[PDB]
RNA sequence: CAACAAAUGUUUC
RNA sequence: CCCCAUGAACGAGGAAUUCCCAGUAAGUGCGGGUCAUAAGCUUGCGUUGAUUAAGUCCCUGCCCUUUGUACACACCGCCCG
RNA sequence: CGCAAGACGGACCAGAGCGAAAGCAUUUGCCAAGAAUGUUUUCAUUAAUCAAGAACGAAAGUCGGAGGUUCGAAGACGAUCAGAUACCGUCGUAGUUCCGACCAUAAACGAUGCCGACUGGCGAUGCGGCGGCGUUAUUCCCAUGACCCGCCGGGCAGCUUCCGGGAAACCAAAGUCUUUGGGUUCCGGGGGGAGUAUGGUUGCAAAGCUGAAACUUAAAGGAAUUGACGGAAGGGCACCACC
């Protein structure tokens, strides 16, 4: 029986990104008018938006995505925090080519602020120009030592430094380059990225750091 | 109706989300969180025949009925996640998925990024109905 | 009388390999046997990009791809002319080919 | 969702389809704006320079 | 199409042209008279069909040598053309530039020569 | 771009 | 054959299906063959004269490669309880 | 958006690897094991191949639990058909998965015994060793490392070849077979009756091994060749075909 079309009731908030990113005004989102029987901030607070790092930086960051999760609300403002980085589908699919070895290593590590992260890396062998084998695999010995190197760096590079510096780090892709330096002594490699980061455990609350990062 | 804000420049943003399978085509904008909907409508509802559930022309009609209320409630713009049946299912796009995208862009909403989100599985759960294949 | 010296498709040094499921019959065929065709295509397609480029914000952007590696069992890949009977002689040619790389102005 | 009517002029006659062989391929200069150009299938006898009245104005076929 | 000249005709055309080039012409009307003089052809329709195809040939020959026809005059023309030779092209200009090893090719061949070195890098198959 | 029904039955020869 | 009279069904044809591209389809009369007599026939001829593809291999039919075949009285062929 | 269960290890992944074969792709650790190579180490004939005996042995099935996510031998359903107990849709079973026992069979095909020698060209690739006043990558030079080129073993193979083989298809082994003789082991003697009867044996069971006859019958069969013909592929052509 005709009733309550719902937008004509809904309220708007402006999604705000952390400081390390560049521009910070992500877009807008709608919730229901708060009623005592309700907390529009409730239906608002653990929401996560996934935005492209390119929109976030402005660029070459076509591939790469960041998951931004709403951590608190202040009048039409909602302050989000790093929740993850993935790659998309197209980019990842495009690296994976036959005749080359695909190498993956991932490590789970606690940051300086508590956060627990599982953080993945990836690489592919490279034929080097005057090669004339068509393929370019690596040996099992190689990959085992390469993986150890990737893993050592990723734990080394996340142990020291908080969620923010990992972020500050993943933007100019300094890990990538570091891997490249530690591995060329062992075997070629084309591509190379920390390709995903997964938030496993969150520390408790603290608006302090959140604001430090926003505001 | 309504609008997040006057904005003679940037556009209020939502998520487009199209599932194209064969035998139908879902179009779907939601709030960039996802938790809250906004105007759905499928390629089914706008024709009758079951056989024609999934045809691009129906798909157009659906993306048109959708874009309407999209620009009628507040979304000025939308980022799209196209999908297939996925799972162990086919893994290829259904026919009126393209048609829906051409229909909304043409409609005159705004577009932003794209990824595919069909669920591809580090394979298993045996695919349906048996070893000798659908024979037909 | 034995037809292909390769029998089905290349094994030689095995006796076994896991089987895949046809992407059409949902059949079942060893992975050594089975026609495989990669499939990379733009999210948008032919006509769209122009409305897709105009309607979008962003200054260019610049289109994702969907990537899908297909598998067919013999009967499907024949049926649908993925592959076509070749004379007692032509069968021996593994190679591959066409003349330009059909990407817009082909058949 | 929609309506309009589109005038389009034949640029180049492609060849013939339909298994019966009764539909003629056509390429159309978009009349109201030349900076458009698309492939449409025909019922009748068509020759260069004469005009189609397109309903759908996207679509753009192929075989059948 | 429907008018595809048959060998009995096409042959006669190659034939006459081979032994008649400087006599024959550009124009249907005259060769037709010529076929009466230089050949014995049984019906008038055939002789016409012959004159006609051989003219289509003469029209073509007189615009570019045609795939299987030779006449004394065309041989003479090709002969003269097939003389050309300039200031000449190698030179190659003072000093050959070698790829070395090719330098070591002369060095260990007991042979003086002009020189230049630029030969390094390997070197992939495919 | 992919895919698509169909029975039986009298002679020497 | 005529003259009168008696004045039927048939008021557009289901399943099916023939034939056809330009003086062609179709209307329309004439003459020849049969012939003593006998035209609803066949067999041409002029007259009046369109609609409509202008192609293709779908169905059908037949021949072109390649291919499969336990067929070869050749698929109208040679099979299980 | 989170979470639980059970399943499975995609893309990368190949005429590529290993393993006696059956078979075997997530990380990491432990445990022993296996080939190749290198090797102026050790023994001095230790050795080749095999009745009997024995180890392993995909799948289904069977015994008892765990477990059943997924899909699903049976059944019940909806359609289709002249008939439909089917294919096709749906619901859905034992089962799939895992543990401890059975069972001993798969076009378990390379349909090709195993071992040794000899007879023919080229380029790949896994791997080991060896060589280069070759490339690129670094520091102050390096030790590095990956490559290019060559050489040699032993892998799985490929390619081209009037050696030669074979009925041919094919085959560098199916060669070195009437000029018939390197070692050893196994099975077959027209086709059906038949892996059947019967006794023995193994099995909880389902079944497995060994394995006849009476009778029946003049071809069974192989290979190549060619048509005919196809609801196989590129095919065409004609209003006796369609449009």
């Amino acid at each position: 029986k005709k009733v309550v079309d719902p937008f004509s009731k809904k309220d708007w908030y402006d999604v705000k990104a952390p400081a390390m990113f560049n521009i910070r005004n992500i877009g807008k989102t709608l919730v229901t008018r708060t009623q005592g029987t309700k907390i529009a901030s409730d239906g608002l607070k653990g929401r996560v938006f996934e935005v492209s790092l390119a929109d976030l930086q402005n660029d070459e960051v076509a591939f790469r995505k960041f998951k931004l999760i709403t951590e608190d609300v202040q009048g039409k403002n909602c302050l989000t925090n790093f929740h993850g980085m993935d790659l998309t589908r197209d980019k990842m699919c495009s690296m994976v080519k036959k005749w080359q070895t695909m190498i993956e290593a991932h490590v789970d590590v606690k940051t300086t602020d508590g956060y627990l992260l599982h953080l993945f890396c990836v690489g592919f062998t490279k034929k080097c120009n005057n090669q004339i084998r068509k393929t370019s695999y690596a040996q099992h010995q190689q990959v085992r030592q390469i993986r150890k190197k990737m893993m050592e760096i990723m734990t080394r590079e996340v142990q020291t430094n908080d969620l923010k510096e990992v972020v500050n780090k993943l933007i100019p892709d300094s890990i990538g380059k570091d891997i490249e330096k530690a591995c060329q002594s062992i075997y070629p490699l084309h591509d190379v990225f920390v390709r995903k980061v997964k938030m496993l455990k969150k520390p408790k609350f603290e608006l302090g750091k959140l604001m430090e990062l926003h505001g | 109706s309504l609008g997040p804000q006057v904005a003679e420049g940037e556009n209020v943003f939502g998520v487009c989300h199209i599932f194209a399978s064969f035998n139908d085509t879902f179009v779907h904008v939601t709030d960039l969180s996802g938790k809250e909907t906004i105007c759905r409508v499928t390629g089914g509802m706008k024709v009758k025949a079951d056989r024609d559930e999934s045809s691009p022309y129906a798909a157009m009609l659906a993306a048109q009925d959708v874009a309407q209320r999209c620009k009628e409630l507040g979304i000025t713009a939308l980022h799209i996640k196209l999908r297939a049946t996925g799972g162990n299912r086919t893994k290829t796009p259904g026919p009126g998925a393209q048609s829906a995208l051409r229909a909304l862009a043409r409609s005159g909403m705004k577009i932003g990024r794209i990824e595919d989100v069909t669920p591809i599985p580090s394979d298993s759960t045996r695919r349906k109905g048996g070893r000798r294949g659908r024979r037909l | 009388t034995k037809k292909r010296r390769n029998n089905g498709r290349a094994k030689k040094g095995r006796g076994h390999v896991q089987p895949i499921r046809c992407t059409n019959c949902a059949c079942c065929v060893p992975k050594d046997k089975a026609i495989k065709k990669f499939v990379i295509r733009n999210i948008v397609e032919a006509a769209a990009v122009r409305d897709i480029s105009e309607v979008s914000v962003f200054d260019a952007y610049v289109l994702p791809k969907l990537y899908v590696k297909l598998h067919y069992c013999v009967s499907c890949a024949i049926h649908s002319k993925v592959v076509r009977n070749r004379s007692r002689e032509a069968r021996k040619d593994r190679t591959p080919p066409p003349r330009f790389r059909p990407a817009g102005a082909a058949p | 969702r929609v309506q309009p009517i589109k005038l389009a002029r034949v640029t180049k006659v492609l060849g013939r389809t339909g298994s019966q062989g009764q539909c003629t391929q056509v390429r159309v200069e978009f009349m109201d704006d030349t900076s458009r150009s698309i492939i449409r299938n025909v019922k009748g006898p068509v020759r260069e320079g004469d005009v189609l009245t397109l309903l759908e104005s996207e679509r753009e076929a192929r075989r059948l | 199409m429907g008018r595809v000249r048959t060998k009995t005709v096409k042959k006669a055309a190659r034939v006459i042209i081979e032994k008649y080039y400087t006599r024959l012409g550009n124009d249907f009307h005259t060769n037709k008279r010529v076929c009466e003089e230089i050949a014995i052809i049984p019906s008038k329709k055939l002789r016409n069909k012959i004159a006609g195809y051989v003219t289509h040939l003469m029209k073509r020959i007189q615009r570019g040598p045609v795939r299987g026809i030779s006449i004394k005059l065309q041989e003479e023309e090709r002969e003269r053309r097939d003389n050309y030779v300039p200031e000449v092209s190698a030179l190659d200009q003072e000093i050959i530039e070698v790829d070395p090893d090719t330098k070591e090719m002369l060095k260990l061949l007991d042979f003086g020569s002009l020189s230049n070195l630029q030969v390094t890098q390997p070197t992939v198959g495919m």
